[PDB]
RNA sequence: GAUUAACCCAAGUCAAUAGAAGCCGGCGUAAAGAGUGUUUUAGAUCACCCCCUCCCCAAUAAAGCUAAAACUCACCUGAGUUGUAAAAAACUCCAGUUGACACAAAAUAGACUACGAAAGUGGCUUUAACAUAUCUGAACACACAAUAGCUAAGACCCAAACUGGGAUUAGAUACCCCACUAUGCUUAGCCCUAAACCUCAACAGUUAAAUCAACAAAACUGCUCGCCAGAACACUACGAGCCACAGCUUAAAACUCAAA
RNA sequence: AUAUACCGCCAUCUUCAGCAAACCCUGAUGAAGGCUACAAAGUAAGCGCAAGUACCCACGUAAAGACGUUAGGUCAAGGUGUAGCCC
């Protein structure tokens, strides 16, 4: 995480652009000449912008510094941001039993529920001879569970030198969801 | 003065619920425990950090810094002196009450007899 | 070793033998006399009693030798030399009579402050606690300082981003770099001094 | 399995089945001292003689009280506080100083070893108060019984099942971090369970003889009650009782094994 | 065919220092165990280590390296047990 605090009086950079309380362009300047500021303004120092290849940095009060992270929580809050789409991986056997294979469904379940990415890889069982295509077979059980929940992100594809198989599974997108909500109307006026 | 084991241990004829539970036979063995050698810490680091304070202040120029360079390099050259002084000190036992090895060959000579003969 | 533990090494310092005996003290005369009972190791075929032997030079002669290759290090170290004293007179007669006092002309005084400008004051090594190693800002020894100073001064001028510059010249410009404190030996100072210190927190995790 | 020889019994042989020999041994750890105390009818000889630890220390019930630390509020200051192997989330009417301020819990003393039947009991004060002038004895009764839990009405600092969020992980319904509830507290009733174990029953006596499987906390005697009899099934089934209704108490058998 | 019958020659721990006959003692004469040098039950042949020898030294390097461990490797060095083939 990056926190909005007082950077203290060591920076990291030699070369600083700094800017005034009331935002005036103080220009860069080296950080040495800094402190000197700080302590000549009585303000503490503050990294508004870290992209720019000038590191930007403000001269601000411990008010003013109080109130923009006021400001920010307020903007999280009200409109907070999703959050980093997150990996759960899964490693099955040819020959899983199928009460271990529901505990599993049900688990992929509520990652996909949640809008996790589901990595699903497939190897062969063992002491056990299966082909592809029957290891592909699991997949689509897993999905048939999930009818109108869960799509492909990635298809099924031979990986660990054709040993197993993997997919990516996702949510429905919301565009996604309301197309199969309309086939499925058509179908039952159909029907 | 030692504490009192009088009615303490759980045993027979002894009415009171015990008041301790030694997982250990009380009875003195004829050795001591080998001496535990203290967890180590980071020395002169005030002075490095006296040096490095200057580092800072001076954009890292050691043309500024030659007094505070200096006296971290004093710092560590008795610290590592120092290495071989409490070493040679701690195996003669100047500063230990005695020798866990010395110790033992003493406690050898009177062993404690928990059995009859 | 073919030599018993027995074999002492040989000290090769002439005035070491012509102190007079009044000077000596009670120590010192009985490690001369010790020294006349015990076996001696042969000379090594590098050191010498010669008045322009220097240890310093010697020994970042031998880490520049590739192979056993000798003469081919000690050619390029004289060369070397040359090289820096040669730029120092060509900057000696183009100067003005003031500056002339401030420029050095012996590629010896040369070569050493150059590498005393380079040696590492603190160091980095890694320290294991809580069953993870750190690394910590750590106090160097001087035979470490000295040797870090001459290896990253080699290593620079082994990179290959000089094209086609001949080793003496190589290290004779950044011999002259560093004696000014400047140049990329001094630079990489620099930067293991700014990793010590950004480590500063990290300190505690040393047990010594 | 056949074959050769041998072995046992023999007009028998011996496959299955049934029967014949059923208790003076044990109960710290192998099954077993039932969580605790107290009768009657009785039993014992440990009751007369004949004797040495009354009082006080952390029993119990009630009422009252509060020193330290919290919470909350207020003033003034700071811009951050929290979290740690390291992070994230969380808070930001937040944090620090000072003052005011509990229906919570009870440093040190305690290296003491006391009180109580056991469970339990260690802040202060006061009141009441700690059965039995032989012993054992109720699973047919009576009165109790940690923690958790139930019902109802209250209090609420802090902790905290569950739950939610953060992290970790192949997964993490956990371990790690944060928030918060039932609950822990009080009152009035229930529930009656613990590795309720000091796994060592009560009373009386001994330290000699054989000291004594092992280990543990040395070995025994008298007397009494309780309990035990291969493992597993089984803290189970059924029956019965119970304010208990997913409960507790008592508690089997069939099948199975040659061990446990 | 069988290195899972073996000899033979070896890897490996070994860049080890242990193995152990025959006795003795302790544990109530149980499986087992056996040391303290200001010594308290061990004595131990033999084997290994070591010592010696080779190379340029007494150094170093070779060589040496027991008992066992991996049914380790090799029936295809040769030999050979058992089983199998003999137009
Ligand atoms: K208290
Ligand atoms: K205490
Ligand atoms: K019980
Ligand atoms: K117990
Ligand atoms: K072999
Ligand atoms: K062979
Ligand atoms: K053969
Ligand atoms: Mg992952
Ligand atoms: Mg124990
Ligand atoms: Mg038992
Ligand atoms: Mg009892
Ligand atoms: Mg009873
Ligand atoms: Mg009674
Ligand atoms: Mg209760
Ligand atoms: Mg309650
Ligand atoms: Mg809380
Ligand atoms: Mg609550
Ligand atoms: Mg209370
Ligand atoms: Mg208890
Ligand atoms: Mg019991
Ligand atoms: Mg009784
Ligand atoms: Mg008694
Ligand atoms: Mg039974
Ligand atoms: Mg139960
Ligand atoms: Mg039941
Ligand atoms: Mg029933
Ligand atoms: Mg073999
Ligand atoms: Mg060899
Ligand atoms: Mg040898
Ligand atoms: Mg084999
Ligand atoms: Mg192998």
């Amino acid at each position: 995480k990056t926190a909005f605090s007082n950077v203290g009086r060591k920076i990291s950079q030699r070369v600083i652009h700094l800017f005034d309380e009331k935002g005036n362009d103080l220009g860069n300047m080296h950080r040495a000449n800094v402190i000197r500021l700080m302590d000549e303004r009585d303000l503490r120092l503050v990294q508004r912008n870290t992209s720019t290849e000038p590191a930007e940095y403000q001269l601000m009060t411990g008010l003013q510094i109080l109130q923009e992270r006021q400001r920010l929580r307020e903007m999280e809050k009200a409109n907070p941001k999703t959050g980093p789409t997150l990996r759960k991986e899964l490693i099955l056997s040819s020959n899983i039993g199928q009460h271990d294979l529901d505990t599993k469904t049900k688990q992929i379940q509520q990652w996909i529920k949640k809008k996790h990415l589901v990595q699903i890889t497939i190897k062969k069982g063992k002491n056990v001879d299966v082909s592809e295509n029957e290891m592909e077979e699991i997949f689509h059980q897993i999905l048939q569970t999930m009818p109108g929940i869960a799509t492909f992100s990635s298809r099924p594809q031979a990986v660990q030198g054709g040993k197993a198989l993997m997919c990516v599974l996702r949510a429905l997108s919301k565009n996604e969801e309301k197309a199969y909500k309309e086939t499925q109307e058509t179908q039952e006026r159909d029907t | 003065a030692t504490p009192s084991l009088r009615g303490r241990l759980a045993r027979f004829g002894n009415p009171r619920k015990p008041v301790l539970k030694p997982n250990k036979p009380l009875i003195l063995a004829n050795r001591v425990g080998e001496r535990r050698r203290e967890k180590g810490e980071a020395t002169c680091i005030t002075e490095m950090s006296v040096m490095m304070a200057c580092w800072k202040q001076n954009e890292f120029r050691d043309d500024a810094c030659r007094k505070e360079i200096q006296g971290f390099l004093d710092c560590a050259a008795r610290a590592q002196e120092a290495r071989k002084m409490r070493s040679i000190q701690e195996t003669l036992g100047e500063s230990g009450s005695l020798l866990p090895n010395k110790l033992n060959k003493l406690l050898q000579r009177f062993p404690n007899k928990p059995y009859l003969s | 070793s073919r030599y018993s533990p027995e074999f002492k090494d040989p000290l090769i310092d002439k005035e070491y033998y012509r102190k007079p005996v009044e000077e000596l003290t009670e120590e010192e005369k009985y490690v001369r006399e010790l020294k006349k009972t015990q076996l001696i190791k042969a000379a090594p075929a590098g050191k010498t009693s010669s008045v322009f032997e220097d240890p310093v030079i010697s020994k970042f002669t031998n880490m520049m030798m590739i192979g056993g290759n000798k003469v081919l290090a000690r050619s390029l170290m004289i060369q070397t030399l040359e090289a820096v004293k040669r730029k120092q007179f060509e900057k000696y007669h183009a100067a003005s009579a003031e500056e002339q006092a401030t420029i050095e002309r012996n590629p010896y005084t040369i070569f050493h402050q150059a590498l005393k400008n380079c040696e590492p004051m603190i160091g980095l090594v890694p320290i294991l606690k809580g069953g993870r190693f750190y690394q910590v800002p750590v106090p160097l020894p001087d035979r470490r300082r000295r040797f870090l100073a001459m290896k990253w001064m080699i290593t620079e001028c082994r990179d290959k981003k000089h094209q086609r510059t001949l080793m003496p010249e190589k290290l004779s410009h950044k011999l002259l770099e560093a004696f000014h404190n400047q140049g990329p030996v001094i630079k990489r100072k620099h930067d293991l001094h700014k990793m010590a210190e950004a480590n500063r927190a990290l300190a505690h995790y040393r047990w010594w």
